RNA sequence: AAACUGCGAAUGGCUCAUUAAAUCAGUUAUGGUUCCUUUGGUCGCUCGUACUUGGAUAACUGUGGUAAUUCUAGAGCUAAUACAUGCCGACGGGCGCUGACCCCCUUCGCGGGGGGGAUGCGUGCAUUUAUCAGUGGUGACUCUAGAUAACCUCGGGCCGAUCGCACGCCGGCGGCGACGACCCAUUCGAACGUCUGCCCUAUCAACUUUCGAUGGUAGUCGCCGUGCCUACCAUGGUGACCACGGGUGACGGGGAAUCAGGGUUCGAUUCCGGAGAGGGAGCCUGAGAAACGGCUACCACAUCCAAGGAAGGCAGCAGGCGCGCAAAUU
C-alpha cells in the first residue's frame, strides 16, 4: 500500500533493504534509509525529496538522471497527465523588416516530481535539461515558484 | 564410386540436392559449384541433384577398389609425383624420422 | 527489416511525418528470441561495432546470489511462477529479466551447515545421514568452536524462507538480461518483496 | 619497467603526503 | 556518407596553412595523430610551404623517405603527420631544430630553436584518471598518456617532458600570475599574463590576460597553455614577443623600416 | 608471372526526384552511445612436442561438360601471419577462507586471552550479478579506483607456435625493426537529443486515439536514451500566437542580382550539410553500407539463345537517341 500500485515491486535501486539485523533494531525503528543526491546548479534539494516515500526513477533528485544542458522556465497550463504536466513558454519573435514584434508560443511536456507537492497552475517553474525521458519530455522541474496572489 | 558430373546443359551435381531435375540454391562461401568475386557475395546459381539418371553428358567416375585385368589407359603407367612435402614435420612422418 | 526509428511515429500534435531517408541499418530491430528452460544453448549475434552478443534460448543454471547472508552460488532453476509485465510469458514459461523464479536451495543450503552448524530445511523426522553429521556435529577445538557458537548468536533466518527450505525450492527474481548476455542471474527474494509477490502468486492463482 | 616506476612513485608519495600532514595539524591548534 | 572521409577541399582547409586557390582542388588532409586536423600543420606543408626544401609533393615524400625528419624525437615518414602545438621538428641532417608555435597573428611560426632546447616541451594536462590497481595517469594536450605522476599535478597545469624519455621533468601550475599563449579563438597567438578565471558551472570558464604593454584580453579556458612561471617563459618565444599590434602602428613598423632600409 | 593471404572498394564523382519544424543554420549535450586507422599507455601482474603442433586447399599437372558468362566439375601434389590446436617459463611464493594440531599468558583449575600452523579451497585483466566501505574527479554519478561472494556462453576473451637486418658477448644472454593483440586514452568521425528560426493556402477548423495517439510501470529489441515494440493501466496530446490538410514551375545554407534609406526577387549549379542510384522491398560482408561500377526477389523495361537456359542498371567520363526555346571531344 501507498507506494506499491503496480504489477512489480518498486524500489530504490541503489538501496539494499533486506539487511539482516538483530531484533533490538529490528523492532525498534524500521525506517528505510532513503537515496537522494544533489542536483549541481545551485538548486537545493526539497525537504519532501529526502524524506519522502515515493518511488519514481526519472526524479531529479532520488531518481536516476542527470541535469545538463538548458535551464529554461515556463508556466504551468496543465496538469492531467501522470508525474508530468505541460507548461507554456511566451516570447517575443523580431520581424525586421517592420521593426517590431510578435507574440509567439511553444509548449512543453515535462516531467514533475512528487517532491513537488502544491503545484498549481500558473506559476513558474524551473526546467532543467536531461536525457530523453519519453516520446516527448526531454525537460524535468526542478524548482517551483508560485503565483503573484498566492499568499 | 559415382563423384558427379554434368547434365546435357553443363550444369554440375551437387552432393546434399536429392532431386533428378535442376533447382535453384543460393550458394556462398564454401560451398561447391559457385566461387565469389568479393568477400561475402552469394548468388543464386543453377545445380543438378546428386541422383544418375539418363540425362547427363559425364558421370565422373573414381576406381576404389583395382580388378585383376589392366584397363590400358589408366592402371598400367605410373606417374612421377611433383612436389613432396615442405612442412618440416611431414618430412620427418614421410621417412619416419626421429627428432635427432 | 525490423526497425526503432522515430520518423515511422506520428507528431506530438498528431500530423504524420513523410519520410525522408529509407531504412538506414544502424536503425535496425532483431527478434526477440525469447529463452526458455532446457539444456544450455546459446546463440551468438554480431553486432554494431563488431562486438558481440549472446542469444541465449535456452538456460538451465545461473548463479543468485543471497542478499542478507552475501553467498553467492550457482544454482539450477526450476521454474517461472510470476512476470510482471505479461501473464503468457509464464505458462510458456519464458526467462526474462525482473521474472520471478524458482531456483533450486541445496547451494545455499550446504553453505549456512558448513557456515552456521546448524540444520535448514529439514523435517522433524530428523533422518540424518552420516555424511552432514560430521559438519552439524564434528569434533573441533576450542577456539573454533567458541567462533562456531559466536555465529550462532545472529544465525536467524525470517519465517518466510524458512518454509521455502522445507521444499529444496526458493524464490528469486531474474537481474540480468537473458537475451543480451546469455546469463540468467539474479538474487533471492526476501523481506518486503518477497511478501509482495506471494500475495501476487497468490492473487493470481 | 613496473617495478622501478611504482618505487619511484611511492618515495615520491611519501613527500606529497607528509607536506600535506605537517599542515594538517598546524590548523588546529591556531 | 556511408563512413569516414578521405579528402580535404582546398578552400574548406584551415586558413592558417595558408594555401591559396589556384594550384590544386585538393588540400593535403592530416592523418589521424595527436592533434586535431584544423590545429595542426601537415608535414607536407611545413616542408615546402614554409621551408621551401621542396616544390612538389613528391619531393617531400623523397624527403621524408630518407628517414631525416624527426618529430619529437622519434622519425616519420608519413608526409600528412600532423604535427602541432610545440612539437619540436628536428632535421638532422641540415642540423635544424624548430618549434612550432603560433605567430601574433595565429599563424605557426618557422621558429628556430637550439638543440639544448630541442630534448624538451611543455604539455597541457587535459585529464586525470585513476586507473585498475590505483595508478594514476595523464593525458596531456597531444595524446600522452603517462603513468606515476606528481600529485600534485590537476588538470589545465602545464608540465614538462623530457623527449628521449618521456617522462615529466617538472611542472607549472594553473594560477593568476603565471605566463601564458592562447591557442584558439580570436586571441589566437598572444601571451600574457593571467589576471583573473570566473568560473561559471556547467559551461566553460573565462580567463583574463594582460599583456606586456597592457593591454587585456579574455579567452576560455580550453584556449589557454600556461607557458612560463611568472614572467619568464621556460620555451624561447618567437620574432613578435605575443604582442599583437593594431594596423595602425603595424603600419608606423612597414614604413619606418622602408625609410631607414636601402 | 600466377595463386592463397591482408587491405581498399562506405572516399571521390554525379544529380536535385523526394522532403515544409522535416532537411538545414547558429547554439548546446552525450554524466545516454559506437569508433578500422593514427598517436600514447598496456602486454612475465593469472600459482595451473615447446629447439615448433594438426588437417586441408589453390596456383601448377591431367581428364572434362555446356549454343552461351569474370560458369565450373572430377582426379594427382604442395604452403601460411589462411584454418585449427596448444605448452613450458616468470614460479619462489604471496594474499584471503577453512583449519587437524602445536605453543604461550592469565586462571587452583574451569574459563578467558594471545601466536605459529599441516591440510585443502579460491585467486590477474575483460564479462554478468549481488553486497560493503568511502585514492582521485565533477556544477552535479548509480563516476573512477577499492573490498567481498560467485559466475565466466563450444556459435569459447586477453594472456605472440609470425617475418627481416646486423651480428654477436661470456651452451646460455642479447641490438634494431616489421606484423600482431583484449583493454584504456587520443584522432577522424558518426548517431541520437536541446533552444530559436521557413514560402503560399481557411473555397483546409478542428485534428490525433480501432491498427500508439499523450503519459505511467515492467520488460523486449537496439550501439545506447526513448512508445522503438509488447503487456497492463491512466485519458490524455495539438490548435485562430493558424494545429491538421493541401500546394510549391521547394533540397537547405554560405551566397547572387538590384538598391538613397527601407526593401524585392533568385540560389539545380564547383564550399558545407542532406538525399537517391529505373520503382519499391530484403540482405551479406565489414570498423563503417540497408552499398547499387555488391547480392536476392517482385514491378516496369530491356539483351543473348541451338528455346534447354544465361545476363542487366551512364542522376561517373565521353558518346548516342529522345525531349525540347535551351547546353561541348566516343
Amino acid at each position: 500500500a501507498d507506494i506499491q500500485t503496480e504489477r512489480a515491486y518498486q524500489k530504490q535501486p541503489t538501496i539494499f533493504q533486506n539487511k539482516k539485523r538483530v531484533l533490538l533494531g529490528e523492532t525498534g525503528k524500521e525506517k528505510l534509509p532513503r537515496y537522494y543526491k544533489n542536483i549541481g546548479l545551485g538548486f537545493k534539494t526539497p525537504k519532501e525529496a529526502i524524506e519522502g516515500t515515493y518511488i519514481d526513477k526519472k526524479c531529479p533528485f532520488t531518481g536516476n538522471v542527470s541535469i545538463r544542458g538548458r535551464i529554461l522556465s515556463g508556466v504551468v497550463t496543465k496538469m492531467k497527465m501522470q508525474r508530468t504536466i505541460v507548461i507554456r513558454r511566451d516570447y517575443l519573435h523580431y520581424i525586421r523588416k517592420y521593426n517590431r514584434f510578435e507574440k509567439r508560443h511553444k509548449n512543453m511536456s515535462v516531467h514533475l516530481s512528487p517532491c513537488f507537492r502544491d503545484v498549481q497552475i500558473g506559476d513558474i517553474v524551473t526546467v532543467g535539461e536531461c536525457r530523453p525521458l519519453s516520446k516527448t519530455v526531454r525537460f524535468n522541474v526542478l524548482k517551483v515558484t508560485k503565483a503573484a496572489g498566492t499568499k | 564410386r559415382i563423384s558427379g558430373g554434368n547434365d546435357k546443359q553443363g550444369f554440375p551435381m551437387k552432393q546434399g540436392v536429392l532431386t533428378h531435375g535442376r533447382v535453384r540454391l543460393l550458394l556462398s562461401k564454401g560451398h561447391s559449384c559457385y566461387r565469389p568475386r568479393r568477400t561475402g557475395e552469394r548468388k543464386r546459381k543453377s545445380v543438378r541433384g546428386c541422383i544418375v539418371d539418363a540425362n547427363l553428358s559425364v558421370l565422373n567416375l573414381v576406381i576404389v577398389k583395382k580388378g585383376e585385368k589392366d584397363i590400358p589407359g589408366l592402371t598400367d603407367t605410373t606417374v612421377p609425383r611433383r612436389l613432396g612435402p615442405k612442412r618440416a614435420s611431414r618430412i620427418r612422418k614421410l621417412f619416419n624420422l626421429s627428432k635427432e | 527489416g525490423i526497425s526503432r526509428d522515430n520518423w515511422h511515429k506520428r507528431r506530438k500534435t498528431g500530423g504524420k511525418r513523410k519520410p525522408y531517408h529509407k531504412k538506414r541499418k544502424y536503425e535496425l530491430g532483431r527478434p526477440a528470441a525469447n529463452t526458455k528452460i532446457g539444456p544450455r544453448r546459446i546463440h551468438t549475434v554480431r553486432v554494431r561495432g563488431g562486438n558481440k552478443k549472446y542469444r541465449a534460448l535456452r538456460l538451465d543454471v545461473g548463479n543468485f546470489s543471497w542478499g542478507s547472508e552475501c553467498c553467492t552460488r550457482k544454482t539450477r532453476i526450476i521454474d517461472v511462477v510470476y512476470n510482471a509485465s505479461n501473464n503468457e510469458l509464464v505458462r510458456t514459461k519464458t526467462l526474462v529479466k525482473n521474472c520471478i523464479v524458482l531456483i533450486d536451495s541445496t547451494p545455499y543450503r550446504q553453505w549456512y551447515e558448513s557456515h552456521y552448524a546448524l540444520p535448514l530445511g529439514r523435517k522433524k523426522g530428523a533422518k540424518l545421514t552420516p555424511e552432514e553429521e560430521e559438519i552439524l556435529n564434528k569434533k573441533r577445538s576450542k577456539k573454533i568452536q567458541k567462533k562456531y557458537d559466536e555465529r550462532k548468536k545472529n544465525a536467524k533466518i525470517s519465517s518466510l524462507l524458512e518454509e521455502q527450505f522445507q521444499q529444496g525450492k526458493l524464490l528469486a527474481c531474474i537481474a540480468s538480461r537473458p537475451g543480451q548476455c546469455g546469463r540468467a542471474d539474479g538474487y533471492v527474494l526476501e523481506g518486503k518483496e518477497l511478501e509482495f509477490y506471494l500475495r501476487k502468486i497468490k492473487a493470481r492463482k | 619497467k613496473n617495478k622501478e616506476e611504482a618505487a619511484e612513485y611511492a618515495k615520491l608519495l611519501a613527500k606529497r603526503m607528509k607536506e600535506a600532514k605537517e599542515k594538517r595539524q598546524e590548523q588546529i591548534a591556531k | 556518407a556511408r563512413g569516414p572521409k578521405k579528402h580535404l577541399k582546398r578552400v574548406a582547409a584551415p586558413k592558417h596553412w595558408m594555401l591559396d586557390k589556384l594550384t590544386g582542388v585538393f588540400a593535403p588532409r592530416p592523418s589521424t595523430g595527436p592533434h586535431k586536423l584544423r590545429e595542426c600543420l601537415p608535414l607536407i606543408i611545413f616542408l615546402r610551404n614554409r621551408l621551401k626544401y621542396a616544390l612538389t609533393g613528391d619531393e617531400v615524400k623523397k624527403i621524408c623517405m630518407q628517414r631525416f625528419i624527426k618529430i619529437d624525437g622519434k622519425v616519420r615518414t608519413d608526409i600528412t603527420y600532423p604535427a602541432g602545438f610545440m612539437d619540436v621538428i628536428s632535421i638532422d641532417k641540415t642540423g635544424e631544430n624548430f618549434r612550432l608555435i603560433y605567430d601574433t597573428k595565429g599563424r605557426f611560426a618557422v621558429h628556430r630553436i637550439t638543440p639544448e632546447e630541442a630534448k624538451y616541451k611543455l604539455c597541457k594536462v587535459r585529464k586525470i584518471f585513476v586507473g585498475t590497481k590505483g595508478i594514476p595517469h595523464l593525458v596531456t594536450h597531444d595524446a600522452r598518456t603517462i603513468r606515476y605522476p606528481d600529485p600534485l599535478i590537476k588538470v589545465n597545469d602545464t608540465i614538462q617532458i623530457d623527449l628521449e624519455t618521456g617522462k615529466i621533468t617538472d611542472f607549472i601550475k594553473f594560477d593568476t600570475g603565471n605566463l601564458c599563449m592562447v591557442t584558439g579563438g580570436a586571441n589566437l597567438g598572444r601571451i600574457g599574463v593571467i589576471t583573473n578565471r570566473e568560473r561559471h558551472p556547467g559551461s566553460f570558464d573565462v580567463v583574463h590576460v594582460k599583456d606586456a604593454n597592457g593591454n587585456s584580453f579574455a579567452t576560455r579556458l580550453s584556449n589557454i597553455f600556461v607557458i612560463g612561471k611568472g614572467n619568464k617563459p621556460w620555451i624561447s618565444l618567437p620574432r613578435g614577443k605575443g604582442i599583437r599590434l593594431t594596423i595602425a602602428e603595424e603600419r608606423d613598423k612597414r614604413l619606418a623600416a622602408k625609410q631607414s632600409s636601402g
